[PDB]
RNA sequence: GUAUGAGUAGCGAAAGAAGGGUGAGAAUCCCUUCCACCGAAUAUCUAAGGUUUCCUGAGGAAGGCUCGUCCGCUCAGGGUUAGUCGGGACCUAAGCCGAGGCCGAUAGGCGUAGGCGAUGGACAACAGGUAGAGAUUCCUGUACCAGUGCUAAUUGUUUAACCGAUGGGGUGACACAGAAGGAUAGGGAAUCGCACGAAUGGAAAUGUGCGUCCAAGCAGUGAGUGUGAGAAGUAGGCAAAUCCGCUUCUUGCGAAGCAUGAGCUGUGAUGGGGAAGCGGAAGUUCCUGAUUUCACGCUGUCAAGAAAAGCCUCUAGGAAGAGUAGUACUGCCCGUACCGCAAACCGACACAGGUAGAUGAGGAGAGAAUCCUAAGGUGAGCGAGAGAACUCUCGUUAAGGAACUCGGCAAAAUGACCCCGUAACUUCGGGAGAAGGGGUGCUCUAUUAGGGUGCAAGCCCGAGAGAGCCGCAGUGAAUAGGCCCAGGCGACUGUUUAGCAAAAACACAGGUCUCUGCAAAACCGUAAGGUGACGUAUAGGGGCUGACGCCUGCCCGGU
RNA sequence: UACCCAUGUCCAGGAUGAAGGUAAGGUAAUACUUACUGGAGGUCCGAACCCACGCACGUUGAAAAGUGCGGGGAUGAGGUGU
């Protein structure tokens, strides 16, 4: 569930976190983890070229299994556990073979299940099969674009998308943000709704607990001179003096459309979001 | 309170050390019109 | 090297002669001669057994003689001590 | 180059006095006694940095804000010793370079294999002595690590002793906070030893002063902390594996066994150190006790906490030599002097500034606060003598008590521990140490009532009450909140103009609008290549508003 | 000096008392009440450390930005070394 503070202090006072209630250890596997070094937004030559990063609690990446290949081997679910490189949990999963392997956890899996991937598993909540014979209405997630990449398009925490029909060589699916698209029928997907659909409620209640995350203070454009942003300068608080609000490079922000006009994938787009 | 100057012995090769002005066509310039003036000491 | 191109010339002060009843002879060595081959030199010129070489380097004093500034010669100096059963070097 | 200001300003935080000595010459150099200052430092080590400033013998031209017989100054000779300490021959992070390679008017940019690169990982020595300068380095004593030869026995020779990866696996390998323990360093009293036993009223002992020990290694032991055992079978671990991982059965548990583990005891010790009068006596018992160690061990939390080498193991492979014991020998390069909260470093200066880390005692005390002291270190590189105005830093003030002033600016006042008591308002947590009050000294009950410790001897901790005693005054010194009522702004903690403005300014958690389907949008770059992101619409970028409570009305003609 | 990256290190003492847990009460069973335990917090007081709000003095300075007496933060959006 969600866990509320008491307003003991001023700065524990709207802040809500969950309880981790579903989390089954506390160590991750050994074998499947790999340094990360945070990299603050700076570029390839050292620029900074995104603001707002750096700083927060060193991670470690946990190798994660999104193309799910290994076919007709029974796995079980053995731990559900915490991953700070994303906002849905991670299980553990003990092949027969006596090999493990990390997967994201969804909505409804538990410890103790068994979790099947190929054309011969069954339509159960964390089984993978290809879209070529996945029952038309079903709710899947971890779709991925090209046969044998990896599962790429819905992965968020309490993200799920849906069959809506056959177009021979291709799958319709409407995706998380309501666009109607189509998917090759060879890809592959999960079943079911990722699983940490609490994850939206958290008032994070501090200044202190975003720079945790690595998030640098933002300044608005208002404050800013001449020279640094085109809504700076003024005597006292000025309006946006300007027919429309800038971002800090030129190109109006408000309702401008950045999609390029002509590109290639536009044929397989049904309907917009 | 401190001030502009912190020395350190390995600070100093590495930015106008030898090695550091041969590595590169602009730090040979350096040198070549440091040899130009004749100057006892080249480099850092 | 050679056994007398490692070996320069003895050191003869108060500190050196002071050890000399000690079995312990101060040198004077090249620059880039390494304690190992400072053993051999010894034993080949003076035929005495050799037990331990102790090394050290010197840097050279800044010395004025007038509107001139130079440097001394940097130095490396060995002392070799023998052992009981052995000859003796005659400094003398 | 030389004048005027002018023998004027200054001579850079601080306590010195006298008696001897040297010398041509002494407030300033040396010695002695007394006095004073620091003492979570102004004490002891050690990194960086500086490069001979270190020691000895001579010197007094210049430097030293005066003097100088002196010196961190001048001259001449000297001084730094490592198989075990720090670094290399071992390992890797950020980052850097980069064969081929991809881009690009030239120049060049990026980047794979590969390699450099500590601020981190691994790794075998301790205790004493050294009268000019070095000490885990030299010397004495006792060790350890790796290797080599030789002597004596053992074993095996291809159904094959033994070795074993540059490969697989395990370990190495890790956050923050909290609490309770074990031990030890340190500290303090008795006992014991040595010396004195006294100047001015008293004391030959319930008198005074000083001291009351010791490694690494080796053998044993050990508070504790982790702690499932065996068997059978293998879609996995680039090939194989008896190793790891996975599955199934027998068997179960604060009971053992395995890993570690601070410390303790014997030897090291026929050795070394030790107050006195060159040799050297004594070294026990008890109390207290860590910020150190067991040890990120245990518990909890969320923000979810390096890599590689090294070590062990498994085969792939190599195999006629191999281990064992005893003895002797071998082990390279760089640094080592000296200063190091400072007169030797960064500030032009022998400059009231700045400079990482380890140790850092006693009384009273919660304390590394505060005052006085211990070990140790200092008396500050111009003086003496008068006690004017004025300036600065301090101490007291009769009566009044903000009348001063732009403004109670500055100063004055409160301040510790224990007990009583405490409002409006409120987001129910607060406000609150609200406000306002009372008690603190010494002696006897009294080696308390009672606790901790120990087998006892004994040793520490010490609240209430009574009786009294003395001062103007009892946290008798230093250190230690002034409080209340009401309004504007900003919810709060935080940040800002190094060197005029600390704020009502910025940020902030929250709200809303808008772009983005992944080779995502956005951004850097000519491009390659990148960040975004090893992310995937509960995610990412941009504009505006700024907790929370109640709300956010009308206009789409113009842009 | 501004931001960032990797790897180390520092913060004497005292106070308050969140979630949770246990026992008694209470219920058809829960709410709930009281005691003990527990040890949270961009919490509180206050040294080292960081900073720079007031005043005074310096102003051919001891100092090209300081000193003296007070002052703010002091477990964190912390200080600091390489
Ligand atoms: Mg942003
Ligand atoms: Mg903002
Ligand atoms: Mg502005
Ligand atoms: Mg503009
Ligand atoms: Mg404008
Ligand atoms: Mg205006
Ligand atoms: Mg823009
Ligand atoms: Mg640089
Ligand atoms: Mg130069
Ligand atoms: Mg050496
Ligand atoms: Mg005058
Ligand atoms: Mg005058
Ligand atoms: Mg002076
Ligand atoms: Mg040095
Ligand atoms: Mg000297
Ligand atoms: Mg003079
Ligand atoms: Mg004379
Ligand atoms: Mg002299
Ligand atoms: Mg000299
Ligand atoms: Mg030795
Ligand atoms: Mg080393
Ligand atoms: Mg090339
Ligand atoms: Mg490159
Ligand atoms: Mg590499
Ligand atoms: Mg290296
Ligand atoms: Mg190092
Ligand atoms: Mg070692
Ligand atoms: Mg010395
Ligand atoms: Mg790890
Ligand atoms: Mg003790
Ligand atoms: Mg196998
Ligand atoms: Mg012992
Ligand atoms: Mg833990
Ligand atoms: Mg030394
Ligand atoms: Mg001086
Ligand atoms: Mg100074
Ligand atoms: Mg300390
Ligand atoms: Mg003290
Ligand atoms: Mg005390
Ligand atoms: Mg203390
Ligand atoms: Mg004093
Ligand atoms: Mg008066
Ligand atoms: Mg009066
Ligand atoms: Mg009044
Ligand atoms: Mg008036
Ligand atoms: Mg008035
Ligand atoms: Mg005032
Ligand atoms: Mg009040
Ligand atoms: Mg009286
Ligand atoms: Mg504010
Ligand atoms: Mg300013
Ligand atoms: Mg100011
Ligand atoms: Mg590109
Ligand atoms: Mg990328
Ligand atoms: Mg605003
Ligand atoms: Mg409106
Ligand atoms: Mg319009
Ligand atoms: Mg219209
Ligand atoms: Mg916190
Ligand atoms: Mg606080
Ligand atoms: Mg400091
Ligand atoms: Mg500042
Ligand atoms: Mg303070
Ligand atoms: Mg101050
Ligand atoms: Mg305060």
């Amino acid at each position: 569930a969600i866990k509320k503070y008491k307003p003991t202090t001023n700065g524990r006072r709207h802040m809500t976190s969950s309880d981790f209630a579903e989390i089954t250890t506390s160590t991750p596997e050994k074998s499947l983890l790999r340094p990360l070094k945070k990299k603050a937004g700076r570029n390839n030559q050292g620029k900074l070229t995104v603001r707002h990063h750096g700083g927060g609690h060193k991670r470690q990446y946990r190798v994660i299994d999104f193309k799910r290949n290994k076919d007709g081997i029974p796995g079980r679910v053995a731990t559900i556990e915490y991953d700070p490189n994303r906002s849905a949990n991670i299980a553990l999963i003990n092949y027969a073979d006596g090999e493990k392997r990390y997967i994201i956890a969804a909505k409804g899996l538990e410890v103790g299940q068994t979790i099947y991937s190929g054309a011969e598993a069954d339509i159960k909540v964390g089984n993978a099969l290809e879209l070529k014979d996945i029952p038309v209405g079903t709710v899947i997630h971890n779709i991925e674009m090209k046969p044998g990449k990896g599962g790429q398009l819905v992965r968020s925490a309490g993200t799920s998308a849906q069959v809506l029909g056959k177009e021979g060589k291709y799958v319709l699916i409407r995706l998380n943000s309501g666009e109607v698209r189509m998917i090759l029928a060879t890809c592959r997907a999960t079943i079911g709704q990722v699983g940490n659909e609490q994850h939206e409620l958290i008032n994070i209640g501090k200044a202190g607990r975003s720079r945790w995350m690595g998030k640098r203070p933002t300044v608005r454009g208002s404050v800013m001179n001449p020279n640094d942003h085109p809504h700076g300068g003024g005597e006292g608080k000025a309006p946006i003096g300007r027919k429309s609000p800038m971002s800090p490079w030129g190109k109006p922000t408000l309702g401008y459309k950045t999609r390029k006009k002509n590109n290639n994938s536009d044929k397989f787009i049904v309907r917009r979001r | 309170m401190k001030r502009t100057y912190q020395p350190s012995k390995r600070k100093r090769k590495k930015v106008h050390g030898f090695r550091t002005r041969m590595s590169t066509k602009n730090g040979r310039r350096v040198l070549a019109s440091r040899r130009r003036k004749g100057r006892k000491v080249l480099s850092a | 090297m050679d056994a007398r191109d490692i070996i320069k010339r003895p050191v003869v002060t108060e500190e050196s002669t002071s050890i000399l009843d000690d079995k312990k002879y101060t040198f004077e060595v090249d620059t880039r001669a390494t304690k190992t081959q400072v053993k051999y030199a010894i034993e080949e010129i003076f035929d005495v057994k050799v037990a331990k070489v102790n090394v050290m380097n010197y840097k050279g004093k800044l010395k004025r003689m007038g509107r001139y500034a130079g440097y001394t010669n940097k130095r490396r100096k060995a002392i070799v001590t023998v052992t009981a059963d052995s000859k003796e070097i005659q400094f003398f």
